[PDB]
């Protein structure tokens, strides 16, 4: 391919900076655009670089372009959970609609969220309809906690998912477990995982 | 300058005819069709410089384009093959170098539709233990037994969609991972303040938009046709 | 006295796949360069064709023309797609670019484009424009070409700055070949004609005289080129007098 | 579209038995694709040189063909041209 991106993927912690590279062999190189693509969603333009030696800024994003080196850098200053996306580099070979866009395959960025005040606990939630059905919710655990899949096929355990209560600037991690078997209870739900020593079981 | 695509997800069968539509009201002369695959950047299939015109892109084979008007540009897959399983993007532009992209269309081409199933949806109420311990209330939603993974889960509070305090699994689970054409299960959580959940006037709803069979798709099975539908479960707040 | 520098580009588009572009460069009536479709590089046809440019300055400029040749070709092909079915192949595009050098530091630059042998477009000031008589469908191609700010800035720089700079140096380096004198040789013949061949420069006087009185009848033909960069002329209708700068007062009288 | 004009002339004054150069100047044609052959006795001369194709201020194409030749009282010299503007090729004979 004429457009190469590096790294292929990276994992950073909230507040850390991310530096993304793009190198191309596209001739001529009229402009270079950086796109942000959230999983499942579409392409959002972050910036366009047009001059021989160019520099742009858009809030926490900043970029450079050196047409002689046929290279561009994207900087994300103090990364946030919301920066978890694919960053795509595109080189346009004309300054008009007569041009073709040459797309890089992307860089996947994962941002690890800051969990201010952990409170690991496992709660039992009952169905609003039946009553004879429930789920186990492992929540308010720190980022150093890994949730592992169940050793039992009839037991379902989801992965880590972080929600943001934006109004209260509060973030929380959680995994859900369920089963239709009698031998299943919340005290034993996440047994196959390494959960904290403080984990509250009510 | 906006671009719209229809449908959002599509499940088709091998040898079937698929039409992916794109609409723009920007009075843009030029429109473009791309496909996105993992390990690849977007690749041009076909484009159009105006109504009546269609031009072959880099990877045209298996596709036909139609520009019946300035607004609409269609991608026609006359004989769908599983290699055409991809995410399809449409863009438009004027005489300038900017192409305005559409939201996408995930297409899945299957050998047959005999294993398509809508989800079952259940809402699980917050625990009183969580309420007293954290002064917060997490609702959990569970969409089970659906196939394929063409679903959009959303939370609605008093008839308005919410995003704050929401987290949906980035990937679904396989209910029967031994079986090759396994059904999926997806979970989601909505966390509110205890006093918000305490209000019996607050109506919480978990909605799952399923993409399955259309009116035009054939169905010869004893069970109900697994058509594109909304499946949902509700819960009301409580002082308890 | 005044020398016109012109880069003449000839681009043929037979169909969607086939195309060739060939260029020739002239300083007055002397060919300075040739750039065949077959050649990756511009060829010099005079020892002084690089003018006063450095090997590095010549290379940077050549690299620009190489990118331009490939890009122009695809742009014309994309413009034919855009205009279909109104305009189709075969298509001929001729481009004439350069500058005129006047006394002092005076210069006038031009970039004229002909479509199917008819002058339709020019680059004027900061943008492309159509000229009187051009068909109106060319307004969409001109709009698209003018959207390309990068090509416009480059063209403005080449016409306003590069062409005058290069030609001043070229005029210096090529002074001896441009100011060269070549004596015309004349012979008479008539079938039921004054042939004058081998003169340089082009300005010549050929006349049919009845003693001291000139003849109004005499028809001076077109200036026909010789392959050794000299000229040929005919005068039809008694003596043939020819006056050329190389003769220095000693006119040729052929009875 | 545009029909060609052919002009056949000698570089030096002709003299039977003396070697000279015959010129064939093809002008005013469009499209620029053309095929030019110079003949001796109706047979194509092999060492024919072609100048680069160019065009005048009026946008019309031109090209000079030339070959060395030693004229005689019996030898016939011509310039045949094939262009799409003509159904049949145009042959112009050299006349001193
Ligand atoms: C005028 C004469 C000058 C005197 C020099 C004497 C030397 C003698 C040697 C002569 C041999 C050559 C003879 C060939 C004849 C040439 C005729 C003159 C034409 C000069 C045009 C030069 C344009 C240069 C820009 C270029 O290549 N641009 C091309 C690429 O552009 C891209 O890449 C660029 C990328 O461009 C850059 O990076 C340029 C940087 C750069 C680098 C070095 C130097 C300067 C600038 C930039 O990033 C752009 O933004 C980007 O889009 C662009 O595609 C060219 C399009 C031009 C089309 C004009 C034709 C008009 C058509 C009208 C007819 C319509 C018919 C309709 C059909 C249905
Ligand atoms: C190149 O020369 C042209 C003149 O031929 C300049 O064109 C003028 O540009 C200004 C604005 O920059 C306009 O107000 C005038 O109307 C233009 N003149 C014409 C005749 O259109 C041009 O700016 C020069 N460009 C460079 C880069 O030197
Ligand atoms: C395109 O034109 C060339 C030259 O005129 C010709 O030889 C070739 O066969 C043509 N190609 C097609 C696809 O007609
Ligand atoms: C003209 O040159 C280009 C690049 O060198 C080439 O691809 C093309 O085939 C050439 N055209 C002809 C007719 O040879």
């Amino acid at each position: 391919t004429q457009v190469e991106q590096s790294p292929q993927s990276l994992v950073v912690r909230q507040g850390e900076n991310s530096v993304l590279q793009c190198n191309y062999s596209v001739t001529p190189d009229n402009h270079l655009r950086w796109f942000k693509q959230d999983t499942g969603k579409g392409l959002v333009s972050l910036t366009v670089l047009v001059d021989q030696k160019d520099k742009t800024s858009n809030g926490r994003y900043s970029a450079t372009l050196d047409k002689d080196a046929k290279h561009s850098t994207l900087h994300i200053t103090a990364t946030l959970l919301d920066d978890t996306a694919t960053y795509i580099c595109v080189v346009g070979d004309r300054g008009s609609a007569l041009g073709r866009l040459h797309f890089g395959a992307g860089t996947q960025l994962i941002v690890i969220p800051d969990i201010q005040n952990p409170d690991p606990a496992v709660y039992q939630l009952r169905d609003s309809k039946s009553s004879d059905k429930s789920v186990c919710l492992f929540t308010d655990f720190d980022s150093q906690t890994n949730v592992s899949q169940s050793k039992d096929s009839d037991v379902y355990i989801t992965d880590k998912c972080v929600l943001d209560m934006r109004s209260m600037d509060f973030k929380s991690n959680s995994a859900v477990a369920w089963s239709n078997k009698s031998d299943f209870a919340c005290a034993n739900a996440f047994n196959n995982s390494i959960i904290p020593e403080d984990t509250f079981f009510p | 300058a906006a671009v719209t695509q229809s449908p959002r997800n599509k499940v088709a069968v091998t040898g079937g005819k698929v039409t992916l539509s794109c609409n723009q009201t920007n009075n843009h002369n030029n429109m473009y069709w791309y496909r996105q695959d993992t390990g690849h950047g977007l690749r041009l299939i076909h484009y159009s410089y105006g109504a009546g015109s269609t031009e072959k892109g880099d990877i045209p084979d298996g596709y036909k384009a139609s520009r019946p008007s300035q607004e609409n540009f269609s991608l026609i897959l006359e004989l769908a093959t599983p290699s055409q399983t991809s995410v399809y993007f449409c863009a438009s532009g004027d005489e300038g170098y900017t192409q305005y992209f559409g939201p996408g269309t995930r297409l899945l081409v299957l050998e047959d539709l005999k294993n398509v199933f809508p989800p079952e949806v259940a809402v699980f109420e917050p625990s009183e233990a969580e309420i007293s311990h954290t002064q917060k209330a997490t609702l959990v939603c569970l969409a089970t037994g659906f196939y394929p993974d063409h679903v959009e889960l959303s939370w609605w509070v008093n008839g308005k969609e919410v995003h704050s305090g929401v987290c949906t699994d980035p990937q679904p689970l396989k209910e029967q991972p031994a079986l090759n054409d396994s059904r999926y299960a997806l979970s989601s959580r909505l966390r509110v303040s205890a006093t918000f959940w305490q209000n019996p006037r607050n109506h919480f709803r978990c909605q799952v938009q399923f993409y399955g069979l259309s009116e035009n798709d054939e169905w010869t099975q004893d069970r109900a046709k697994p058509v594109t539908q909304i499946v949902s479960a509700e819960a009301w707040g409580r002082a308890d | 006295k005044n020398y016109t520098f012109r880069c003449l580009q000839m681009s043929s588009f037979a169909n969607r796949s086939w195309s060739r572009t060939d260029s020739v460069v002239w300083l007055g009536d002397l060919q300075t360069h040739r750039w065949s479709n077959d050649s990756a590089t511009i060829s010099f046809t005079k020892p002084w064709s690089q003018g006063k440019l450095s090997n590095q300055q010549w290379e940077k400029l050549q690299h620009m023309f190489q990118v331009y040749r490939v890009s122009f070709t695809r742009d014309i092909q994309e413009l034919v797609k855009m205009m279909s079915p109104k305009e189709d192949y075969p298509i001929e595009i001729q481009l004439s670019a350069g500058c005129e050098m006047y006394p002092g530091n005076a210069s006038e630059s031009f970039l004229h484009v002909a479509f199917q042998g008819k002058y339709v477009v020019r680059f004027w000031g900061t943008s492309w424009q159509t000229v009187p008589g051009a068909p109106s469908w060319l307004d969409l191609p001109i709009k698209v070409l003018n959207a390309d700010q990068g090509t416009s800035a480059t063209v403005q720089m080449l016409l306003n700055d590069t062409c005058p700079l290069f030609v001043r140096g070229l005029l210096e380096a090529g002074k001896s070949d441009l100011e060269k004198q070549e004596k015309p040789v004349a012979w008479l013949s008539s079938v039921p004609v004054c042939h004058v061949s081998g003169f340089y420069p082009k300005p010549v006087w050929v006349m049919w005289m009845r003693g001291d009185q000139e003849q109004q009848g005499t028809h001076r033909g077109d200036f026909l080129p010789n392959a050794d960069e000299t000229w040929y002329l005919q005068a039809t209708l008694l003596a043939c007098r020819v006056k050329h700068s190389s003769l220095g007062g000693q006119d040729i009288i052929l009875y | 579209q545009k029909t060609p004009q052919i002009q056949v002339y000698s570089r030096h004054p002709p003299e039977n038995g003396k070697p000279n150069i015959l010129n064939c100047y093809v002008t005013q044609f469009h499209p620029p694709h053309i095929e030019i052959q110079m003949l001796k006795n109706g047979k194509k001369i092999p060492k024919v040189e072609m100048s680069d194709m160019s065009f005048s201020k009026d946008w019309s194409f031109y090209i000079l063909a030339h070959t060395e030749f030693t004229p005689t009282e019996t030898d016939t010299y011509a310039c045949r041209v094939k262009h799409a503007s003509m159904a049949e090729p145009k042959t112009v004979y050299w006349d001193r």
